């Protein structure tokens, strides 16, 4: 049985400007199987209204789905995308930049 | 393998309930039912996709099906009109684009009153001695008559084995008032034989009709006999002078 | 107009913790459609097909998907079966069409198991491409049956593209329409020794976007790092291309987007 | 997925060959089927269709023309087993099935020797019935307009043993007086 490890990517919607309303995206892709769980941390907090795209399919047979909140960046704050996927010994998470 | 489906004919009463069956055990999805009528193509009444879905055809006032399961889709008449006197069909398929396999179909009739309901009165006729003569050939001709509705199956026996070569049976039972809603019908068959089969004195020929009717439990305050399920035969015998 | 593509997905999963059984239809990257063995409904997932499509063709596709469901879950555990298989695995499906730019066509079916090719179809051979000797099994029941065989032919090269051309006609606005890359580029320090050209584009509809640098406007740069197209959420899209220079040539990003070239030197 | 037509009747001589056309309009196609529904039987299978032109098997070819909304279901060497009604069917692009009214098949037996003659039967228990036998197949027997007299349509027998077939007519009246020439003209 071959799996696919989720690649992860954290990047804003617009690019980003301290104090100025953004939205702040994870996009997961390349996985396999199906079964994925993501959450956006604000400081290693849990974002509580946090909306994602239905689970798509790609034609290589993997799988895609974009995390996504609307945030207003700042200088001290700090944000990141946790995955858990079955080809993972633990959680990954991944800071956005910039 | 293949599609069964129960009954063959049915009789109901206007307002009477019944449930026609169909099984098949070759795993198919679509089941479907439908009721073939004179001059129009198949209406499809319900179908159902597979197991734990149905749906409505074009036909299905009047009608309800269930598919608990795979092997069987049963369609309920809610509450027996004239307008659903009929030949139903039950089919499978494989999948929404695989052919169908048919159900033997169910020739139902329904009636305002089970009191137009007579079995057949059956004869058979001899082969003419001119035709004998001319011909060397001898046709037994059977007529089944004052018979509804008209659910009969007419068979030819000879000497307790049933025949098929030299038959011809009419294809549909006739009207005998035509003019009439609920017209008792005949049917006539031919058997022919050689002349020196029928000049044998040891071959019985016998014409039988299975008329389907009423059944052991249905109520009749009437003064002729219950028009039941019931075979009907008349008889003759080969002749050597 | 570019090329267009209709696909359809199936995914089955025995013994989920997840649905059984998923359906997702694409308008090129444009979801329009979607079922599973929890809603047990064929519903839109794109305005433009609610509007466009009478009730009674999500009643219908709502049948035909519980029969696809149900001849899923039939087929994967005979998968499991044929290999020995236990446990969970899943059982994939993936059929579509393209209208290319030059009005020629397109059409591809073929199935996965455990996210790998099983079973592919060749709708001009009219065979099926068996990666293993369970698939070469599958192979041989199939190639068995030409009315199935002529009928996916059929559906690939009429049915879908008749599809197709249905639901851009419905979808135009969305799908038809350009909203043209804004292209910044800046040049960084973005670490220590490191001095680096970036070319970002974002705001594109449609995601297919070329981007590359170019050195002397001749020579295409040989160690480009890309970034990939990614949705912004918005119904558009971004990316960007980057170089490491001498902070001491001329490089040019070149964008070619939806029939249009653009070029911006530093 | 609308509209079907495919004739109501066809007659023909065994032996012979027999093209039933069926016609279509519809927006969406998955194919076009013929089933043969024998006088008092289900429907079964003959063919399927979906690509431009003709599949062979055996006696049976079907003929599919997409653009022109059009098959045929083609019969050759007729024998009198291939009576019976053929049904035209066809998916729309919903995989809704449409059927045809069907086309009636009518096949007559080619009669070497005609030997055409009426006959009066007796009733073993006794009564009568009159016999038309013996008749070639291009003769008219016409379903009568007298009320007390029944004629039923003509029926063809097959004496296997012998190799002989036989087209008849039987009629019969509630009427003491009813001559078996009365009957058949
Ligand atoms: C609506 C719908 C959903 C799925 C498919 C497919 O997978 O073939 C087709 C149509």
């Amino acid at each position: 049985m071959i799996q696919r490890t989720p690649k992860i990517q954290v990047y804003s919607r617009h690019p980003a400007e301290n104090g100025k309303s953004n939205f702040l995206n994870c996009y997961v892709s390349g996985f396999h199987p199906s079964d994925i769980e993501v959450d956006l941390l604000k400081n290693g907090e849990r974002i509580e209204k946090v909306e994602h795209s239905d689970l798509s399919f790609s034609k290589d047979w993997s799988f895609y789905l974009l995390y996504y909140t609307e945030f207003t960046p700042t200088e001290k704050d700090e944000y990141a995308c946790r995955v858990n996927h079955v080809t993972l010994s633990q959680p990954k998470i991944v800071k956005w930049d910039r | 393998a293949g599609v069964t489906q129960t009954p063959k004919f049915q009789v109901l009463k206007t307002g009477q309930s019944m449930t026609l069956q169909c099984a098949q055990d070759m795993n198919h999805n679509y089941m479907y039912w439908y009721r073939q009528d004179p001059g129009m193509g198949l209406r499809l009444i319900y179908y159902s996709a597979s197991e734990g879905t149905t749906d409505k055809g074009e036909v299905p006032n009047g009608y309800n099906v269930s598919r608990s399961t795979t092997e069987d889709f049963p369609l309920r008449l809610l509450s027996a009109a004239p307008s659903q006197t009929s030949v139903y069909f039950c089919a499978s398929s494989n999948r929404e684009y695989s052919p169908l396999h048919f159900g033997n179909g169910t020739r139902l009739t329904v009636t305002e009153d089970l009191n137009k309901v007579f079995p057949p009165e059956v004869a058979v006729f001899e082969p003419s001695e001119a035709e004998i003569s001319h011909t060397q050939k001898a046709t037994l001709v059977c007529l089944a008559t004052g018979f509804y509705p008209d659910h009969v199956e007419l068979s030819w026996w000879v000497n307790g084995k049933e025949v098929h070569s030299g038959v011809c049976t009419d294809p549909q039972p006739l009207k005998e008032q035509p003019a009439l809603n609920d017209s008792r019908y005949a049917l006539s068959s031919r058997l022919r034989v050689s002349a020196t089969f029928w000049q044998d004195p040891r071959n019985h020929f016998r014409c039988q009709v299975q008329f389907y009717g009423l059944s052991e439990n249905d109520e009749w305050t009437q003064d002729r006999a219950k028009p039941v399920t019931q075979i009907v035969s008349a008889e003759a015998w080969g002749r050597a002078d | 107009m570019r090329t267009h593509s209709l696909r359809y997905f199936r995914l089955g999963v025995s013994d989920p913790i997840v649905p059984e059984f998923i359906s997702v239809g694409y308008v090129d990257s444009h979801p329009i459609t979607t079922y599973d063995s929890v809603t047990r409904q064929k519903e839109p997932r794109a305005p433009w097909m609610a509007e466009n499509l009478a009730p009674d063709h999500w009643e219908r596709y709502t049948q035909l998907l519980r029969g696809w469901q149900q001849m899923f879950k039939v087929e994967l555990k005979r998968l499991q079966r044929h290999y020995n298989h236990s446990g969970s695995h899943t059982y994939q499906r993936m059929i579509g069409c393209e209208l290319l730019e030059d009005g020629s066509t397109t059409g591809f079916l073929q199935y996965a198991y455990d996210g790998q090719d099983f079973l592919i179809f060749n709708k001009d051979t009219l065979s099926w491409l068996a990666v293993d000797n369970v698939a070469h099994t599958i192979k041989q029941a199939w190639e068995a049956n030409q009315h199935e065989l002529l009928y996916q032919k059929n559906w690939l090269e009429e049915e879908c593209i008749a599809w197709l051309k249905r639901f851009l006609e419905y979808g135009k606005d969305t799908l038809q329409r350009t909203e043209p890359p804004l292209v910044r580029v800046n040049r960084k320090e973005t670490f220590p020794g490191v001095t680096a050209l970036f070319c970002k584009a974002h705001g594109f509809y449609p995601p297919e976007i070329y981007m590359t640098w170019m050195k002397n406007g001749e020579e295409i740069v040989q160690e480009i790092d890309y970034g990939d197209i990614l949705p912004s959420g918005d119904g558009t899209y971004q990316a960007w291309a980057s170089i490491e220079l001498d902070p001491q040539n001329l490089y040019s990003c070149h964008v070619e987007h939806s029939g249009v070239h653009m070029v911006l030197q530093v | 997925g609308q509209n079907i037509d495919q004739p109501t009747e066809m007659t023909a001589t065994e032996g012979a060959i027999v093209q039933i056309n069926c016609t279509y309009q519809t927006s969406g196609f998955n194919g076009l089927f013929w089933y043969q529904q024998h006088a008092g039987e289900a429907p079964t299978f003959l063919s399927y269709n979906v690509l431009d032109g003709l599949e062979e098997k055996g006696r049976f070819s079907s003929f599919l023309s997409r653009s022109k909304g059009y098959s045929y279901l083609l019969l050759k060497e007729l024998q009198m087993k291939d009576s019976a009604s053929y049904l035209c069917a066809f998916l729309d692009s919903n995989y809704q099935l449409i059927w045809g009214a069907g086309t009636k098949l009518i096949i007559k037996p080619d009669i070497q020797n005609p030997d055409p003659a009426v006959y009066q039967l007796r009733d073993s228990k006794s009564k009568s019935v009159c016999l038309f036998t013996d008749f070639d197949s291009q003769t008219n027997v016409s379903q009568s307009k007298d009320s007390d007299v029944y004629i039923t349509d003509k029926c063809v027998l097959d004496m296997r043993s012998m190799d002989f077939k036989s087209n008849s007519a039987v009629a019969w009246s509630n009427k003491s007086d009813f001559a078996c020439a009365n009957a058949f003209n």
